[PDB]
């Protein structure tokens, strides 16, 4: 049960810091605090206050403030998204914020005792229920319509959280209910089988290339899928084909609609069985996803290095690629960006293939790499980068990336070859219904983050990758 | 733009609004056109949702919301016969005024005129008509303990005939919640409750509860997750002390094969309350496994991730290894708000002491340092490693072999970076003694190393007011003597001072009788050595406690 809801897109530079877009306060809950808090209760504010207390505690608004100790102190660590707001000389407690792609999400649950210890925050549901609220709404709201989307944003939620409780969090089910007008337990979020899985497996690995270091790939995957057939209860479970060559499934988690996860998957963190495939659902109005899974699989795909010896102002950044042979030869994009923290007014530059077109900030020459790598499988670029004045601040201020050490910020991309084996398979059909599976099947391959780690440079290294 | 203009200036603000010239007839004129037919449905629509949003700021005594809620009651049932769309709304308005308002009661008009046609609406846009109603019958009932008692049988009989299995589920646990423990405190059960009353404001049942459970559960497959978990979280309240938990234990254990965030924690406050009746010895050791995987699982946003981050480090014991040690310590590739919550697994797992613990909490403070003294970064980076040794220090007060390299680091770290003097101050301010000690010293050490000519003093002098004492004497004058000459700003002119009245806390007689002189004698701003003319005075001519008593 929350106390009111917010959406505030975010505004850089404005003094305000951005125009509220959703302001609903309930109040049967407001007199419901101050029956359960009683002495601890404390108020919530207006617009412009909590919008002000916000971006001042999200670090979002002026953070060039010298040292305020009520944010920035060493006494006062946030390890959670749940903050605790100050406005009007008492302490609000609790209200929930996050932000991605210049959108914030607000909420203040209700919490069914007195404030006078803190109670735990595993035990307050409204934490939880307003996190969830904010998160239906960011996807809904940048989905993929720059304002038919968040004009009816407020008569959307009206119908799914109408008086402090909410009753569904998919705020795409809010237009369907609204703008479209149930004698079974039909689920409360639905108002020919064709399914359109579009599995997505990007490659971040910190290669690095070091003895007792290992080198560090991790592949992550996901798979989105949607019954959306007719009939009463069709049963459509698909099954995915990796072949005895790659691993079982790795590093399986579900969807709030889907039904559990095998013991397996509980165990294998970081059954053992390419099949059969049994993935119980519900079918959804929604978009299930039976599964996340990061397959491993032990042959990395593209391997690399990088010498950049500062003789002065001769970044010669002998690179030097990779690539195994399990990958195709035909890159949509295979933009070896080589950004430049830290330091091309001369590209005196040696390219062994494909055009090292310095950008016009001259900060960064992007050597795009192209489309193919040649027969040599081997770039380099031997430029006497005569940087002109030291730019210490103009240039991208990457910390990850200090003196010698950086790596290759290779933007590569590949259509329907990644680095798992993923294969869905419709002829093993096995149902208690009948219908034609149309498993429109895909994949590709995204640099997540793929970072050549210079070997002749340190490294940041996670905790295993040391470890014997 | 009839009301437009009317309701800009109160949504601008409603109390400030409320409490001006116009705001005493807005009420009265807003119950006045309900009725009306020259207001479009536009008004009336908007007109019907403030009246939602605001009850407590029309009707605030009482009789007005009684009044009130008579006049919505009378303009819902005048209502032209045909399809409209203020069904719904003025319902739920004339509800949001009376529970708001305080005047709800089994003793007044408006109540008994309401809460008979919401219980006949709700029994049954017509659907969406018969959700508001039981939504608001249910939100009624949480107003008043009981209010909403009196249709538990027709629920009941009629789980299978029309009626939405959301509304109905949730205002019938809620209701089997408020009337047992009510009816159980009077000293009687049900009493045939499963089978409008006002008197609850002031063996079967057992078999009668299971069916009550278990057609719960069955109709909560349809349930949205977010209700799910509030329906769960109170069910997990209400059956721990009042069968066993067998029936629901299939549900549990399927919905923790999943990671969203309401069901996760619905499964977590069910095992901080019913405790350990059903967790397995073991089944402890599955939930952290995966709320530690989740607290770092690639396909789920930040938020979720550190709320499970959270969770973990607080997790419910049942009865009160290092792998799981090993799948969410703290890497320099995590962003700043998520190394904190995993930097007190990295001093539990070091507390007891594969390269050496203190040698990967080395290399990442270490890396933490080198970030912050980037000069030209932002603060986060700083405020990332303050936290870090804040919550190291409290965490390891007690093994010197593991601190002092951090001491040492964290001198280096001002040495190189200077800029970073509240955070220190703020440290030293909070750390506990056996931490505060030993790093007064080296960082005193650090300030007072440097003969006093570089343009850091105004950071310096900060350090040197928050640390000095009666230790290390003559290094301290020393340094201070050279600093005379490089303070021309009335900023440093008063952390220099704030220095000698740490002295004069501290309480040094000898030399100090020149030190605080000589500031007095050759400073800039006039201020500044009125400042230590008279703190000079005090420790010449005051007694050790009346110093502490008189200044």
């Amino acid at each position: 049960a929350l106390r009111a809801v917010w959406l505030i897109r975010h505004e850089p530079g404005t003094p305000l810091g951005g125009t509220v877009r959703f302001s609903r306060r309930y109040p049967t809950v407001e007199k419901r605090a101050k029956a359960f808090n009683g002495m601890t209760y404390v108020p919530v504010p207006e617009d412009g206050p909590f919008l002000r207390a916000l971006l001042f505690q999200l670090r979002l608004l002026d953070d060039d403030k010298d040292f305020m100790e009520r944010r920035d102190g060493c006494s006062r660590i946030n390890k959670t998204s749940i903050y605790g707001l100050s406005v009007g000389g008492e302490e609000l407690w609790p209200v929930i914020a996050f932000l991605r792609d210049s959108m914030i999400y607000a909420s203040v649950p209700l919490v069914e005792q007195a404030l006078s210890p803190r109670p735990p925050l595993i035990s307050i549901s409204g934490v939880s229920q307003g996190l969830e609220l904010l998160l239906g709404i960011q996807d809904f709201l940048y989905s993929s319509d720059l304002h038919t989307k968040l004009s009816q944003l407020p008569d959307l939620l009206l119908q799914a959280c109408p008086l402090g409780t909410l009753l569904d969090a998919n705020l795409q089910n809010s237009l369907n209910s609204i703008n479209s007008v149930q004698p079974q337990k039909q689920p409360a979020w639905k108002v020919k089988a064709q399914i359109s899985i579009s599995i997505t497996e990007t490659v971040k690995c910190m290669q690095y290339g070091k003895q007792d270091i290992a080198d560090t790939w991790q592949v992550a995957g996901t798979v989105a899928c949607k019954c959306d057939l007719e009939g009463v209860m069709p049963a459509v479970t698909i099954s995915l084909s990796l072949p005895t060559n790659g691993s079982p499934l790795q590093d399986i988690i579900v969807h709030p609609c889907v039904t559990s996860l095998d013991s397996a998957i509980l165990t294998s963190s970081s059954s053992a069985f390419s099949g059969p495939y049994k993935f119980p659902f519900t079918p959804p109005l929604e978009s299930f996803n039976l599964c996340h899974y990061t397959s491993q699989v032990p042959v990395p795909p593209i391997l690399g290095s990088y010498h950049m010896k500062e003789e002065g102002v001769q970044l010669k950044v002998t690179v030097n690629f990779k690539l195994h042979e399990s990958v195709r030869n035909n890159f949509e994009v295979c933009e070896a960006h080589i950004p430049f923290y830290n330091r091309i007014t001369h590209l005196e530059y040696k390219a062994s293939f494909g055009q090292l077109e310095v950008f016009r900030e001259k900060s960064l020459l992007v050597w795009i790499i192209g489309q193919k790598f040649p027969k040599s499988m081997e770039i380099s670029l031997s430029g006497t980068l005569t940087f002109g004045v030291k730019g210490h601040n103009k240039q991208p201020f990457d910390h990850i990336c200090i003196g010698n050490t950086a790596y290759i910020k290779l933007n590569f991309r590949i259509a329907d070859y990644t680095l798992t084996g993923c294969y869905a398979d419709q002829h093993s059909v096995q149902v208690f219904a009948s219908g034609k599976p149309k498993i429109s099947a895909y994949r590709k391959l995204i640099s997540s983050d793929y970072y050549i780690w210079n070997s002749k440079a340190p490294a940041p290294v996670t905790y295993a990758s040391l470890l014997p | 733009d009839a009301w437009a203009q009317r309701l800009g200036a109160f949504r601008a603000s409603p109390s400030a609004f409320m409490a001006g010239p116009e705001g005493e007839d807005l009420g009265r004129d807003l119950l006045s056109d309900l009725r009306s037919e020259k207001l479009s449905e536009q008004t009336k629509v908007s007109l019907l949702a403030l009246s939602m949003e605001y009850p407590a700021q029309l009707w605030p005594d009482a009789s007005a919301a009684e009044v009130a809620a008579t006049s919505l009651l009378d303009t819902l049932v005048l209502l032209p016969p045909r399809p409209s769309a203020l069904r719904r709304p003025l319902l739920l308005a004339a509800t949001t005024a009376l529970a708001a308002g305080g005047a709800l009661g089994p003793t007044s008009g408006a109540s008994c005129r309401l809460l008979p046609l919401l219980l006949g609406l709700a029994a049954g846009e017509q659907r969406p008509l018969q959700a508001t109603a039981c939504e608001c019958l249910r939100e009624l009932e949480s107003c008043k303990p009981g209010l909403l008692g009196g249709s538990l049988g027709l629920l009941r009989g009629l789980l299978g005939q029309e009626g939405p299995v959301q509304p109905l589920s949730l205002l019938l646990a809620l209701a089997l919640r408020n009337t047992l423990v009510l009816q159980s405190r009077v000293g009687a059960g049900l009493g045939g409750l499963l089978t409008w009353d006002w008197t609850l404001v002031e063996p079967e049942e057992a078999r009668e509860l299971r069916a009550a459970v278990i057609q719960l559960l069955d109709t909560s497959y349809l349930l949205t997750p977010v209700a799910q978990a509030q329906l769960l979280w109170l069910l997990g309240w209400a059956l721990r002390g009042l069968q066993p938990p067998a029936l629901f234990k299939p549900q549990l254990v399927r919905l923790l094969g999943t990671a969203q965030l309401t069901l996760l924690h619905a499964m977590l406050a069910l095992k901080a309350a019913f405790g350990e009746a059903l967790f397995t010895a073991q089944d402890e050791a599955l939930l952290l496994r995966r709320l530690t995987l989740a607290a770092q699982h690639p396909a789920l946003p930040p938020p979720t991730h550190l709320f499970y981050l959270h969770c973990v480090l607080s997790f419910p014991e049942n009865w009160p290894g290092p792998q799981l040690c090993r799948g969410l310590l703290p890497s320099l590739l995590h962003d700043p708000m998520a190394l904190l919550a995993r930097l007190h697994l990295l001093c539990l797992l070091c507390a007891e002491e594969l390269p050496s613990p203190r040698h990967y909490l080395e290399e990442l403070l270490a890396g933490l340092r080198q970030r912050a003294a980037l000069d030209g970064g932002p603060r986060a980076l700083a405020t990332l490693c303050f936290q870090a040794s804040y919550l190291v220090a409290c965490c390891l007060a007690g093994q010197p072999t593991v601190l002092t390299p951090l001491i040492h680091g964290l001198a280096q770290l001002y040495q190189a970076r200077p800029m970073l003097a509240p955070h220190f101050v703020d440290l030293l301010d909070q750390v506990d003694s056996e931490l505060r000690e030993p790093l007064k010293v080296v960082l005193r050490q650090v300030v007072v190393s440097r003969p006093g000519r570089d343009e850091a003093l105004c950071w310096h002098l900060q350090m040197l007011a928050k640390v000095a004492d009666g230790d290390a004497q003559s290094a301290t004058l020393n340094f201070l003597q050279a600093a005379a000459a490089h303070c021309t700003n009335w900023d440093l002119q008063q952390g220099l001072l704030r220095v000698c009245r740490a002295l004069l806390r501290a309480g040094v007689r000898g030399g100090l009788v020149d030190l605080l002189q000589v500031l007095a004698r050759q400073l800039e701003d006039p201020d500044g050595r009125d400042h230590a003319r008279l703190y000079y005075i005090l420790l010449a001519h005051l007694a050790a406690p009346k110093l502490g008593v008189a200044l």
